[PDB]
């Protein structure tokens, strides 16, 4: 069975310490998904004790992320939060059945370009989600947040072993309370939790128009999630030893979504941060990310009068520096296709403010440049009319088509008096097509061979272009 | 450019543009509410292009020995040419489609 309780000591103190950074985190993404922060503190506290029955890597802290929250932001404003509550039990229905069909290995599949680039997006719109606090501005809310992002960044390098966001907090709350500071306090972008999480059915989604419009979500959940859940996992495996079933953890995943979703919460997976915060501080066993959610929900009982009284200058600060410490990559200065995605991925969330856009993208974007890999997709063939003229029968279907290898199938040897180039069986789906044909056409020209172009427009009208 | 007008079932006409601001220069004609087609295009080399779709063995291009002037030639006109044509100068690139450096605002050619 290998089932333990070592050390309770240490593992209690971890989840204690992870748990009084979990509050923030989850009433924080709560606000940025436009919804109450008790969604957000249950899903923590229903999601950290089912992984801690039935997790595959003990020690690694599942709860509440931007990585879900930004994905369901998009839902909520257009459905509620509640279709929500859909999405996430079938978000756990898929994680179980990608665990017990065992797909765990192919998440290695997945391009580090779209991964790297949903970081980066997601961090972004994590600081621009920050923006809407400001436009309603008192200077309080400047003085408080700059204070906060001063005392977070600066304390550290004079204190020990407790967080500066902790300080930030609980001094910024005793000002505002204090000085009775005017800003807008947590307590009023949401409710938060007074009792135990009851068992809510989804009551309000209705089972297949539904479905067709959960299904999607459920999905860049469930995959963000696995991912998330996975390189979480391994990194907590190179930090100790394991041999931990990555199937097992995304089975947990699972079911911890699905009930979770049963009652009343978000949808949840893997911390990165909070699981190495853990494993720093002697966090190895299940009764830490135990000890996380369950003395998380006591606590945010306890507190609750207080928790409400919170400014929201220091949440949108300790907010600030998360997506600081999200984004920041290697900038390089290295393949052109993969930049092209990650750029992409980030452009698209960041001027629509839908991360699932972005993450779309960045999976066709990949899916053609994997099929310009492994295919041909579109060849030319020289034939020789009795008139001796050549004619060039492009066929097939070009896309981020490469002007060198355009240029290659076609002969500049011999500069002929005339060239046909037979596009009847070509189609044009991207402006670089357009742009090779081009660089031939005014090669042949430049050389002294006039050219002659053959059923044009229905290769130039499969142009992505033309929207 | 300098050229449009009225034309009749079998008529001609020739076109001449001008540039009053350069490997190459371009003809394209719009179809009114219609999307843009190629016409021709012609490089200083004395390599030409053509549309045989929009032009089926029937218009010339040239360029003329000025350095600012590009004749296009149009015979036996039918009642689908009738569009409105552009004159592109876009050098050294896009010699067919999407232009360049250099466009001037078409004339309308009407046939009947
Ligand atoms: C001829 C024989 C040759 C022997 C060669 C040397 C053997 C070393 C293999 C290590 O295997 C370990 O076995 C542990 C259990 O079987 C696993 O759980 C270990 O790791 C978990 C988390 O780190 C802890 O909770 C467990 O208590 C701890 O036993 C652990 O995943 C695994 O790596
Ligand atoms: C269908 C395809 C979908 C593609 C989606 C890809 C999702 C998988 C990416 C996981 O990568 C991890 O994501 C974390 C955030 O999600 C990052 O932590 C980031 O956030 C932590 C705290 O929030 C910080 O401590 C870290 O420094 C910071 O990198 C972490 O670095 C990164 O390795």
């Amino acid at each position: 069975q290998r089932e333990w309780f070592a050390n309770p000591r240490k593992d209690v103190l971890a989840g204690i310490v992870v748990a009084l950074a979990l509050i923030p985190e989850a009433i924080a993404f709560s606000i940025i998904a436009g919804v109450d922060p008790q969604v957000g503190l249950y899903a923590s506290f229903i999601i950290a004790l089912i992984t801690a029955f039935l997790g595959g890597r003990p020690g690694m802290i599942s709860a509440a992320t931007g990585a879900m929250a930004l994905l369901m932001t998009g839902l909520v404003k257009d459905h509620g939060i509640q279709y929500l509550f859909a999405a996430t039990v079938l978000t756990g229905v898929l994680q179980v059945v990608f665990g017990w069909a065992k797909l765990a290995r192919y998440l290695k599949f997945v391009p580090r370009s779209v991964m790297v680039g949903f970081v980066n997006a997601l961090a972004i719109l994590i600081f621009m989600a920050q923006l809407p606090q400001f436009v309603g501005a008192n200077w309080q809310m400047y003085a408080m947040v700059a204070a906060g992002l001063a005392i977070i960044y600066l304390l550290p390098l004079v204190f020990k072993a407790m967080p500066s966001a902790l300080v930030a907090i609980v001094v910024l709350t005793v000002v505002a309370v204090v000085t009775g500071a005017d800003v807008k306090t947590v307590g009023d972008m949401g409710t938060l939790p007074t009792a135990l999480p009851h068992f809510q059915f989804p009551q309000v989604p209705l089972t297949f128009e539904t479905l067709a419009i959960i299904f999607p979500v459920a999905l860049t959940l469930s995959l963000v999630g696995l991912l998330e859940s996975l390189l979480t996992a391994q990194l907590i495996d190179e930090r100790t030893d394991t041999t931990s079933d990555k199937n097992v953890e995304s089975r947990g995943q699972g079911v911890a979504n699905i009930v979770t979703g049963f009652f009343g919460g978000m949808a949840g997976c893997a911390m990165i941060g909070q699981s190495m915060i853990n494993v720093t501080s002697g966090g190895r066993g299940r009764l830490s990310t135990f000890v996380a959610g369950a003395f998380l929900m006591v606590l945010i009982l306890a507190l609750q009068p207080l928790l409400v009284q919170i400014p929201m200058a220091a949440l949108v600060a300790v907010m600030m520096v998360v997506a600081i410490s999200t984004f920041d990559w290697g900038s390089l200065r290295f393949p052109k296709g993969e930049t092209v995605v990650m750029l992409a991925t980030v452009a698209v969330t960041v001027f629509t403010h839908d991360l699932s856009l972005g993450v779309l993208i960045g999976v066709v974007l990949s899916a053609l440049f994997f099929a310009r890999k492994v295919s041909q997709l579109s060849q030319v063939t020289p034939v020789d009319e009795v008139d001796g003229t050549r004619t060039y029968r492009v066929r097939g279907q070009l896309f981020f088509v490469s002007t060198h290898d355009f240029l290659h199938q076609f002969d500049f040897t011999h500069p002929a008096r005339r060239v046909v180039i037979d596009l009847s069986d070509a189609h044009f789906w991207d402006g670089s097509a357009v742009g090779a044909l081009d660089k031939v056409m005014l090669k042949f020209m430049r050389q002294g061979t006039s050219v002659e172009l053959r059923g044009l427009n229905a290769a130039s009208a499969t142009l992505v272009e033309r929207l | 450019e300098s050229g449009g007008g009225l034309v009749q079932a079998g008529g001609s006409l020739r076109l001449s543009c001008a540039a009053s601001g350069s490997d190459v220069m371009g003809w394209f004609r719009q179809a009114p509410g219609k999307e843009r087609e190629f016409v021709a295009a012609v490089t200083r080399s004395g390599g030409k292009s053509y549309n045989a779709d929009s032009v089926k063995g029937r218009f010339t291009i040239s360029r003329d020995n000025a350095k600012n002037t590009v004749s296009l030639q149009m015979n036996s006109l039918k009642p689908e040419d009738t569009a409105v044509y552009y004159c592109a100068a876009g050098d050294t690139a896009i010699t067919s489609w999407y232009g360049y450096d250099y466009w001037g605002q078409g004339t309308q050619v009407t046939v009947s």
